[PDB]
RNA sequence: GGGUCUCGCGGAACCGGUGAGUACACCGGAAUCCAGGAAACUGGAUUUGGGCGUGCCCCCGCGAGACC
């Protein structure tokens, strides 16, 4: 029924520039306002731009003023978030949402798309590097012992994590990523399991990353000697 | 021409069937036009609320707005497990729209103190010129916590980044990991290397160590 | 003729409020005139198109023109 889409969002480098599509069905945008929010990653929603399709009337957050503009087409149901002089600090999701009626109103923004990633950063597409975290010579904290894979120095995210080729799943967690002042991202992925396991159990963090189109297994087994 | 909303708390723990309240203080704008939203890891936000206290059309009505003059609440009578998430206040006026900081409602369960672990960098990663440590809390309840790098123990400052995961679906508790990253030079001038762990489930610190080279 | 467009000339001043969501509906101060009172005031009559970003826009009436 009702949807939004939006569309167009990638990598660019800083300075660069990119135009975000949100194409409506279902309803009419010129019989509501449109609205693009970000949420950068691990933070909270910022409105960015507004538009009342049937007038052209725009407004703009503070932080977007004079670098973005925003744009309706109501014969192709569309509007548009042209991006300019893009910097680092734009990297996010972006979301087109709607509210009811064709100049201002008290009703919510009722319907939001799933959003578009924005990626904004002169890193290279790089794999990453796969360590092992071997697992300590004490029989660690309640008979279990810990071990995992360092996931360093990657770029763009995402990685896709796994033990076992899936058949360990129990007792696992995959960090989230963190940003290195080098541009490129690093994550650790971590698993207990019984002490009694290690001299028999065969223990390997698969990596997967689809941009360097690379694929890493990595056996972490005790460090020995 | 930016307005503004100050979302309390950041953060609040509560229980099943608990009643929850959440503040929105408007600074510059008077507009009524204030809405609640409420969003869960990776998918777009939801409308609860609008016009500062109309209940959206198929949210339960457990959720409820109200107005006191400049101060916006979100009322949820009785929590459901379906509702721990992320809620996002929100005001608009004719050209500008703001929104809060946002506040996340987590599982309440009893104090658990993390399990320690520390990694030495792997032989491998020191071929290539750097070396990370890692140090390890796992399943600690509530969410606080303090990681302390030291080397030859001397205080680390600004060479270490953390990640949390989210609150574990079947325990409710969190597991975190600490990276302090050196230069492979840095790291063979040094011997002992430590994480000292500050949480509300432990009397005092706890440390978790290695020398560099040991068995 | 009717549609779009364009241009010209018109559509009392100020302040605030209610409900909208467009550019509307409504309300109170108020203003002008008359009468009463020493005054504070009182009675009667009449009265402004609107939106919000306040300098731009929409609408209404009259006139001129362009194109279907």
């Amino acid at each position: 029924e009702v949807q939004l889409v939006e569309s167009g969002g990638g990598l660019v480098q800083p300075g660069g520039s990119l135009r975000l599509s949100c194409a409506a069905s279902g309803f009419y945008i010129s019989s509501y306002s449109i609205h693009w929010v970000r949420q950068a990653p691990g933070k909270g929603l910022e409105w960015v731009a507004s538009i009342y399709p049937s007038y052209g009337y725009t407004s703009y957050a503070d932080s977007v003023k004079g670098r973005f503009t925003i744009s309706a087409d109501t014969s192709k149901n569309t509007a548009y978030l042209q991006m300019n002089s893009l910097r680092a600090e734009d990297t996010a999701v972006y979301y087109c949402a709607r509210r009811y009626r064709s100049y201002y109103s008290r009703y919510g923004f009722d319907y939001w798309g799933q959003g578009t990633l924005v990626t904004v950063s002169s890193a290279s597409t790089k794999g990453p590097s796969v360590f092992p975290l071997a697992p300590s010579s004490k029989s660690t904290s309640g008979g279990t012992a810990a071990l995992g894979c360092l996931v360093k120095d990657y770029f763009p995210e995402p990685v896709t994590v796994s033990w076992n080729s899936g058949a360990l799943t129990s007792g696992v967690h995959t960090f989230p990523a963190v940003l290195q002042s080098s541009g490129l991202y690093s994550l650790s992925s971590v698993v207990t399991v019984p002490s009694s396991s290690l001299g028999t159990q065969t223990y390997i963090c698969n990596v997967n990353h689809k941009p360097s189109n690379t694929k890493v297994d990595k056996k972490v087994e005790p460090k020995s000697c | 021409s930016d307005i503004q909303m100050t979302q309390s708390p950041s953060s609040l723990s509560a229980s099943v069937g608990d009643r929850v309240t959440i503040t929105c203080r408007a600074s510059q704008s008077v507009s009524s036009a204030v809405a609640w939203y409420q969003q869960k890891p990776g998918k777009a936000p939801k409308l609860l609320i609008y016009s500062a206290s109309s209940l959206y059309s198929g949210v339960p009505s457990r959720f409820s707005g109200s107005r006191s003059g400049t101060d916006f609440t979100l009322t949820i009578s009785s929590l459901q497990p379906e509702d721990f998430a992320t809620y996002y206040c929100q005001q608009s006026s004719y050209y500008p729209s703001t929104f809060g900081q946002g506040t996340k409602v987590e599982i309440k369960r009893t104090v658990a103190a993390p399990s320690v672990f520390i990694f030495p960098p792997s032989d491998e990663q020191l071929k290539s010129g750097t070396a990370s440590v890692v140090c390890l809390l796992n399943n600690f309840y509530p969410r606080e916590a303090k990681v302390q790098w030291k080397v030859d123990n001397a205080l680390q400052s600004g060479n270490s980044q953390e990640s949390v995961t989210e609150q574990d679906s079947k325990d409710s508790t969190y597991s975190l990991s600490s990276t302090l990253t050196l230069s492979k030079a840095d790291y063979e001038k040094h011997k002992v290397y430590a994480c000292e762990v500050t949480h509300q489930g432990l009397s005092s610190p706890v440390t978790k160590s290695f020398n560099r080279g040991e068995c």
